[PDB]
RNA sequence: GGCUGAGUAGCUCAAUGGUAGAGCAUACCGUUCAUAACGGUAUUGUCUGUGUUCGAUCCACAGCUCAGCCACCA
RNA sequence: AAAUUAGAUGUAAAAAAAAAAUCUUAUGAGGGCGGAUCCGCUUCUAAUAUUUUUUUGUAGUUAUUAUUAUAAUAAUAAUCAUGUUUAUUACUUAAAAAGCUUAAUGGCUUAAUCUUGCCUUACUGUUUGAUUAACAACAAAUCUUACAGUCGCGUAAGCGGGGCAUAGGAUCACAAGAUACAAAAAGGAAAGAUCUUGGAUUUUUGGAAAAGCUACGCUAGGGAUAACAGGCUAAUUUGCGCAAGAGUGUACAAAAUGAGUGCGCGGUUUGGCACCUCGGCUUGACUAAUCCUCAUGGAUGCAGAAACUAUGUAGGGUACGACUGUUCGUCGAUUAAAAAGUUACAUGAGCUGGGUUAAAUACGUCGUGAGACAGUAUGGUU
RNA sequence: AACAAAGCACUUUGCAAAAAGACGAUAAGUCUAAGUAUUGAGUGUGAUUUCUGCCCGAUGCCGGCUGGUUAACGAAUUUUCUAAAUUGAAAAAAAAUUUGGUUUCAGAGGAACCCCCGGUUAAUGGCGGCCUUAGCGUGAGGGUCCUAAGGUAGCGAAAUGCCUUGGCCGUUAAAUGCGGUCUUGCAUGAAUGAUGUAACGAUACAACAGCUGUCUCUAUGAUUGACUCAGUGAAAUUGGAAUAACUGUGCAGAUACAGUUUACCUCUAGUUAGACGAGAAGACCCUAUGCAGCUUUACUGUUACUAAUUAUUGAAUACGAUU
RNA sequence: AGACAACACUGACUAGGAUAGCUGGUUUUCUGCGAAACCUAUAAUAGUAGGCAAUUUAAGUAACAUCUUAGUAGGUACAGAACUUAAUCUCAGACAAGAUGUAGAUUUUCAUACCUAGGUAUGAAAUGCAUUUUUUUUUGUAUACAUCGGGGGAUCGUGAAGAUUUUAUCGGUGAGUAUGUAGACUCGGAAUGACAAAGAUGAAUCUUGAAUAAUCAGACAUAGAAUGAUAAGGUUGUAUGUCAAAAGGGAAACAGCCCAGAACAAGAGUUAAGGUUCCAAAAUUAUUAUUAAGUGAAAUAAAGAAAGUUUUUAUAUAAGUCGACAAGAAGAUGGGCUUGGAAGCAGCCAUAAUUUAAAGAUCUCGUAACAGAGCACUUGUUAAAUCUUAAAAGCAU
């Protein structure tokens, strides 16, 4: 299948669901890891759609269209959104099928880049991405400290000074 | 549904795999490796500081179960005649 | 549980103890100066099984399936 | 591409001996001491386990090599083998899958699977303890024990009251057997009683033999459920704004224009919920997201004029007529312009009743029919 | 526009004791009728002109077999219990047979309805498709499937047309209307009659001329009320009230709560914005193992009516059928 | 015409004889205790029965509740990528030896042709850097023998043959202690809650006997879900509480929120939530900062913009920061191509140089094309002794 589109049944609907709120202080996902580049979501947890993120692709493209670059995907549309009738009454049975869809957790990186290409235009196509998709979005480079929760492990911050229940 | 636990010490499985207590102890639960290296068991013991499982080498502990009662001690006493004078029983025999 | 009818070639229909047929729907040929008509031929074979008789589409039994009314319907 | 067969883990198999310690056990020494086998403390011995532990020993046999005088000693290699090598035996061989009457989940591989032998306990009666007192009651249910009776398999221990587990409804009546209880004067019997057993889309499955219309309708209630309005919400909208800028604009992103989008306001349209059960005329009030009139910025695309866009601003005005029941909408002709919205989609104890609109009637369609229809038509106590 | 109606058509009625039809807890009997097939009754249509086509399969009715089925009746069968007798058994014994009483099973033959055959549309009712064509369209034409038969004549955006304000024409300065016309008529159609005129209509729609205070746009005048004095003297209604405005709140629309604002006390004539004003359980929707009337191939029943037969009620002959 | 048959007619009036699981009503005081709106069944869902269970007061208690200590059952949050699911990324080869050549130095060892045991030559090795190597005409070790076809090229090549080869191409396979994903993934894994034992505490709260009810649309709040649209004062479960049936203080007003459970009085009494300038009981009480917008002050409007302001962390400065002003800003050279024309400045390709105090084969205007005016960059003058520039955060617009 594609990133967009799942190898999966659209019979078989799926709940509602939650995005991945970790309390314990998990850092997936909140770190460059293939490119130079990332766009991360710094603002709350989301569920973006399939037509969301190929819009987000189309800006990059149209913006660095005519130089070499690498882009890396890390999020993947496997949830199922059932819409029902807004015009019908509740009740009934569940909705049908109408997209596709990702959970995405909060300072997660949803795209990669990687190239010969400048700081400033790779900055271009993320910020004009990141005006088209759901919610605010923030410029990463490969290197920087991950992420637990809200808050940046930065000034050699680590995971067990924010466990620790004295902090003042 | 199946054998999640097995039937151990002083205790009986069920024909829909039910454990039952074979004994009047206490409910343990165990796993006895030197029997089976993938399986846990329910027993029961006689007494609550036991530990299972139990040493394969030392003795059972098992209880008597039985309460001391004078035998009874009734001889022959069948009579033939009836209260009503007529015979308990009679006997008859075919002849060729 | 009880009783009765029943189907034959692709399609539609005959044949009752004795050959297993007719018509049609393609095809080939013949006829005609030529065409259309017409004529001839060809296959596609008795619902299935078993039994009775020298001999079975045919009679007897069982079943498939269709149909008649039944039996139960606490 | 898709037929059958053969394969697809590794280790071990002469034999050990000995010291202490860490626990754990013992119906071992009938240990000792407090209260033989009861109990919490207790030493000793023994057993299992654990240390990588302190080690000692690792031969014998066959062969090779070296020294020594065919044997002795040392080192190295091989070594399960008195046995039909197709060896055998023990241990090990992820997970899933296959199989286990049937879906799915769990479980079984040391048997609940497979193969084979003999069998038919897929037995009769009574009964124990449970399902944290089955189903949050009762009942029909589920698992389980014991005793008596007498059968099967097995060397034996022992196992068997159907199936690896979880998906098949009573009474009454009727029918087939047994029991020997009662027998309406008496002797019998009939009809009853007890036990066993069978036939159920009793499928509204704790178990009625059961089709519709009413706009001619009635009563008791409910607003515990609807239509109008109000309320909450804002998917939607024929309501708007901002942000970013692919693109159009001969050139040049932002004079004008603005794809698919993102962040919002607002409560006008069609909707959701269920807190609660029309238009016109007359006469206003209010909003400003502005049709005209006033001031004004930008405008390679502001020469002028006119218009475009935008910023202030709601004082006043926004008319007449034809069609339609119409708000809406179409059109004619004027005008500086003939813009919108809220107020119970303002206003019916102020008017109107054309629309919708009970009884009458006809038409078309649907219905076997009575009748019905978001249908159409004439009429219909404001 | 509905009913009736003259006219039209169909079914029925032979009168010998009752013509049919209607009435009669149910009869005698009455109306029909002191009538007789040109009579009476029932059904539909609705003067007249021009017309009324196709289908008897389904449904209903009518006629018909010495047929099939066939309740009662009934040839042939069969059983429970008990009394007595016989046989058997004669051991602790039933059991079997015949007769009496008692009580069951049982069906060759044997009615109508029904099955089967035929008839009937101014009886209830029904009156389809799919391919191909002289070149694209259009089908005189041809082939094929199905049905009882496939909507004929005529009419046709209709009182019937959802799409729709159908296309065109005329009418208006402007036509969702009206009239004419063409057709593919969602869903026209021939006595549930089709169609075209004369005459008729407090029917419904549209247009013209005239006329007007209907209107542009109202004004004046008259009488009776309204108003004041005198006389007489109601009613609906009313939990109680010292009964303002705004925004908010809240069983979700406040004179009465919160906050702020405003207002001296009390009447008269006007007015109807609110008091979710009053009145009417008026109106809608839903509920009740509540009702009523009506309908039918709902369930369960009763009748008209049809068929057989004991009895009242006795016979003769012929023929046919089972054999 | 469901028209009329004397208020009434889809069937009058009158007398006699009903029911209503529905609505409404049910009358004195004091005192004690005190629910439920859930489950199961029902021709039921406005009803009813049986349970749970309110009450009465007698028997019991090794009762019940809570905590402590020890033990047990079970897999949620979390976390992780093991198994399973979606998508994506990287790798598919490493070493030792051997062999194969090349320029050497002409020293040593070794082998042969010789000469006469040494030299004479001959070669080979030793030696340094290349070089071949996982199925190869290259074996071994260690590893998953660690990869196979299709398609696009370059070679050899035959009477057409496709053997041999290449890919920063496609698919598959293998590997990864690589990245993510979770209602039907859980190897790891809480707290909480549940069961039972002993002990202690406590307000009898518990069980049983006898007697005997009500209730069976619940609402909101908080957390976490399903559903809807990640809307509803929406619908539907779970945990906890309140209201219902609870007054009182606080939230302006307030069924459900924050406190606290009203037998009646007295008190500048002691406190909770909440508050203390005035309405209005109590601070115009102290300390350190921010804001200038009445922002705000008891119901947070968003993204976003910006010489608002403060603070922090870097950084510039008499080697003159910052700003302005004066001049310069070259030359090979109109780079090559393209084009009617393209001279830095339509477009395409290249953009190592050179000489300068510096000067992009050219950043923004301009020309038909040149010219021309600016920029980057460079020197100089003026001139600051806490005074430059940027980023982040706080409060504002
Ligand atoms: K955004
Ligand atoms: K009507
Ligand atoms: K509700
Ligand atoms: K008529
Ligand atoms: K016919
Ligand atoms: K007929
Ligand atoms: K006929
Ligand atoms: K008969
Ligand atoms: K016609
Ligand atoms: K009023
Ligand atoms: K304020
Ligand atoms: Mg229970
Ligand atoms: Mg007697
Ligand atoms: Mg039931
Ligand atoms: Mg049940
Ligand atoms: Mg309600
Ligand atoms: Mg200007
Ligand atoms: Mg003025
Ligand atoms: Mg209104
Ligand atoms: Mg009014
Ligand atoms: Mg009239
Ligand atoms: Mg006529
Ligand atoms: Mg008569
Ligand atoms: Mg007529
Ligand atoms: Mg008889
Ligand atoms: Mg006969
Ligand atoms: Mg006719
Ligand atoms: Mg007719
Ligand atoms: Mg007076
Ligand atoms: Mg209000
Ligand atoms: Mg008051
Ligand atoms: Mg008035
Ligand atoms: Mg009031
Ligand atoms: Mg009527
Ligand atoms: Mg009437
Ligand atoms: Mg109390
Ligand atoms: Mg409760
Ligand atoms: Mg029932
Ligand atoms: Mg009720
Ligand atoms: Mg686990
Ligand atoms: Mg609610
Ligand atoms: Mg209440
Ligand atoms: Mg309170
Ligand atoms: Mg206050
Ligand atoms: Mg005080
Ligand atoms: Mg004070
Ligand atoms: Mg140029
Ligand atoms: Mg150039």
């Amino acid at each position: 299948g594609s990133w967009l589109e799942p190898n999966l049944n659209r019979k078989k609907k799926m709940m509602k669901g939650r995005p991945r709120v970790p309390t314990g202080g998990s850092t997936k996902g909140t770190t460059v890891v293939w490119g130079d580049y990332g766009l991360r979501m710094r603002d709350h947890h989301r569920r973006i759609s399939a037509q969301q993120l190929k819009l987000a692709e189309d800006t990059i493209k149209q913006r660095l269209r005519g130089q070499k670059y690498r882009l890396y995907k890390r999020v993947a549309c496997n949830v199922g959104v059932y819409v029902s009738g807004n015009e019908m009454r509740m009740g009934k049975g569940k909705g049908s099928f109408d997209h596709w869809a990702t959970r995405v957790a909060v300072n997660q990186i949803i795209f990669e880049i990687r190239g010969q290409l400048h700081e400033q235009v790779i900055r271009d196509a993320f910020r004009l991405a990141g005006h088209k998709l759901p919610g605010l979005y923030e410029f990463v480079k490969k290197g920087d400290p991950p992420v637990v929760g809200i808050t940046k492990l930065e000034d050699g911050l680590t995971v067990e000074d924010l466990k620790n229940p004295r902090k003042k | 549904r199946g054998t999640l636990w097995h039937p151990g010490e002083n205790t009986i499985m069920g024909r829909d795999h039910t454990i039952h207590a074979a004994v009047a102890g206490y409910v343990k639960y165990y796993r006895d490796p030197q029997l089976h290296p993938d399986r846990q068991y329910i027993g029961v013991v006689f007494n609550r500081n036991d530990k299972l499982p139990y040493p394969k080498d030392a003795p059972r502990k098992r209880k008597l179960g039985l309460v001391a009662v004078p035998r009874k001690v009734e001889e022959v006493e069948k009579p033939t005649m009836s209260a009503s004078g007529l015979p308990l029983f009679v006997t008859r025999h075919e002849t060729i």
